[PDB]
RNA sequence: GUAGGGGAGCGUUCAGUCCGCGGAGAAGCCAUACCGGAAGGAGUGGUGGAGCCGACUGAAGUGCGGAUGCCGGCAUGAGUAACGAUAAAAGAAGUGAGAAUCUUCUUCGCCGUAAGGACAAGGGUUCCUGGGGAAGGGUCGUCCGCCCAGGGAAAGUCGG
RNA sequence: GCGAGAGCUAACUUCCGUAGCCGAGAGGGAAACAACCCAGACCAUCAGCUAAGGUCCCUAAAUGAUCGCUCAGUGGUUAA
RNA sequence: AAAGGUGAAAAGAACCCCGGGAGGGGAGUGAAAGAGAACCUGAAACCGUGGACUUACAAGCAGUCAUGGCACCUUAUGCG
């Protein structure tokens, strides 16, 4: 152990099976719907479902799923035939603004806003339960 | 006129959203190009539906 | 020189907030509604604190005349005959003597009988 | 309780000029792909039209000449296409569903001769 | 025990002293079942990375739930209502990481005292070429009146 | 509540007297209920006695004892 | 009008992986990348993911008291 910064510098902090889509312009509430079916089953199925799921959010959710498998297979030296989504989840976003509607309490009322809210991330592990 | 009275709570609201749960496609692997296709349509991969159809 | 409100309000608030636990929804989370829940919470605290004693009174009695009746007397009759005997200043919590230890409570009954006729 | 034989999507004049145009094209190309329902509409309208064409008289041909406005298209259906189906009890058109679409999320399909 | 009066005090910024603590880590933030009659105050554990408790005295922009209070942020209404004229569109072909929407062909419907054409005022490179795909475009986007760069505008007689 | 006026010897009325409560009063009773009945809460107690009120079951406490009444659900709506 | 902060120092991330991209995962530099250019801390509202105990005859200012079940034992086996 030693102390705080000792631990800090003897250890570099890995992130196995992890990858994240930041800032995809889309509403996370939507994206959760796509994601919820993926979560828990084998990354193969995940690729299939995602190929065939009619939501447009399905698109960048698949794009990420592979990167996180791709990270798992290369950086973590894992086994793609043991691979499954350990976890996935979506939130956040610096919800977009140009602030072009300068608002004098009137005449445009309230409209717009375009959430950047995506932040899609997925995490892969090996089953090994068998 | 007719506006809502209070905000709705997180609890009752998600209770409303109880039903929006997505149905994931029930898939099947294609007998020909061995990739997963969708029932009563063409396998997007080979193009085969009973013998062969689209050119992909 | 000025003193900004910094970390003073926040502290107090955090304390109030922490007092709120299994509190349902808004109560347990945002300040004002928590605090003002805690006003009525005070009311019920102190008052029920004076109360639970009336409550347990009730319970114990409700047992005592139950056993008495199992033996053929009642709370009125039982404490009447018991206290009619300067013998028993016995009184408090005697319920569990009826509940746990039957033979004893029986003897106290018969005592209450000899102290009658 | 709305009950009838016909489906429309647009108005009364449209569904015509469209069913005419789609008939015209399927006979021109031999297979086209369009939204699934539009194909389901197209099927029996063009099929009956294959049958006006066979039987081969000038009358028949001038009946065809109403819906089919391209003289080349009609000559093809009449001389090439019609006769070719002969011992065919009627009804060559079949319908194959391809799959869903990107922009509008609509499932689409091929109707083929 | 309400206005109201009286008494003791808690906490916060600054200042002077006093004592000190801190890279083996300050304040701040996080949790917490301990202490105190209350305001409150410590114990340790997690964050942090350059400073800071305790004591005495003095000075205050010194204590917020309210004011349809102020700036900000984020909810509810909800994946609702809408997507800005009921002049319909259709197939093939092309390109591309991806096309209902961009390009081409062939048809279709619409204006045609216009919904065509030319000027004035006003706008200010919006024109053309080659790119580009963040935002802007009520969807999309390979596209654009958006973004980048380069080019383009010629007068003795027209208008001054 | 009492003692008067205005009023209709009406008003959860209005205006003076007069005690008490509310106001600024929590606790018990009156099903609920400012004022009414009992009683003015310094703090702790899984101890005891009582007040107004109650002691068939919702609820603690006699389904008490003795002499009547009332058969109407009077009780638990008023009069000539 | 609002609008400040990598790091001591640019050493500001060669190279590799998924992707058109955005974005991230490694490697490396660094005391630290628990500093990565949406670069000091990073509260709260607010949205999620996982877990523990729970909920589909119950009339609810969300609390309060009393007991039982269940789970957990760093101010912490007790008045928890
Ligand atoms: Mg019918
Ligand atoms: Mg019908
Ligand atoms: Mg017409
Ligand atoms: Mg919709
Ligand atoms: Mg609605
Ligand atoms: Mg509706
Ligand atoms: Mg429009
Ligand atoms: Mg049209
Ligand atoms: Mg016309
Ligand atoms: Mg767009
Ligand atoms: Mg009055
Ligand atoms: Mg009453
Ligand atoms: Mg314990």
């Amino acid at each position: 152990f030693r102390n705080k910064k000792q631990r800090k510098q003897q250890v570099k902090l890995r992130k196995p099976g992890f990858a994240v889509a930041k800032y995809v312009r889309m509403s996370p509430r939507k994206v959760r719907l796509v994601v919820d079916v993926i979560r828990g089953k084998s990354v193969q199925d995940a690729e299939d479902l995602l190929r065939f799921i009619p939501r447009s959010a399905s698109e960048p959710v698949a794009k990420v799923l592979n990167s996180a498998k791709a990270n798992a297979l290369h950086n973590d030296e894992m086994l793609e035939d043991r691979l499954f989504v350990k976890e996935a989840y979506v939130d956040a976003g610096p919800t977009l603004k140009r602030l072009i509607p300068r608002v004098p309490r009137a005449r445009g009322s309230a409209n717009i806003i375009k959430k950047r809210t995506s932040h899609i991330t997925i995490i892969v592990a090996e089953k090994g339960n068998k | 006129h007719p506006v809502p009275k209070k905000k709705t709570s997180k609890s009752k609201r998600d209770m409303r959203r109880s039903h929006h749960a997505l149905t994931a496609p029930n898939l099947t692997e294609c007998p020909q190009c061995h990739g997963k296709k969708l029932s009563h349509h063409i396998c997007p991969n080979c193009g085969y539906y009973d013998g062969r159809q689209v050119l992909a | 020189p000025r003193a900004k409100t910094g970390i003073v309000r926040r502290r107090r608030h955090k304390k109030v907030l922490k007092r709120a636990k299994g509190f349902w929804g808004s109560r347990s989370k945002q300040y004002r509604n928590a605090f003002q829940t805690l006003l009525n919470a005070a009311t019920y605290e102190y008052r029920d604190r004076r109360n639970k004693k009336r409550d347990f009174r009730r319970l114990w009695i409700q047992r005592i005349n139950a056993g008495a009746r199992l033996h053929g007397m009642n709370y009125s009759t039982f404490i009447n005959g018991l206290k009619r005997a300067n013998i028993d200043l016995n009184r408090k919590v005697l319920a569990d003597i009826a509940a746990r230890e039957p033979e004893a409570f029986k003897a106290l009954v018969d005592a209450s009988r000899n102290a009658r006729q | 309780h709305g009950k009838a034989g016909r489906k429309l999507n647009r108005n009364s004049s449209a569904r015509v000029a469209l069913a005419r145009a789609q008939a015209t094209a399927l006979l021109r190309e031999g297979r086209i792909q369009t939204t699934l329902t539009k194909a389901k509409e197209l099927r029996p309208f063009v099929e009956q039209l294959i049958t006006t064409a066979k039987g081969g008289d000038l009358h028949s041909r001038r009946l065809v000449a109403q819906d089919i406005h391209d003289k080349d298209v009609v000559r093809k259906v009449m001389d090439e296409v019609a006769p070719k189906y002969a011992e065919r009890p009627g009804g060559y058109t079949r319908i194959l569903r391809v799959g869903t679409r990107r922009g509008d999320g609509v499932t689409m399909a091929l109707i083929e001769l």
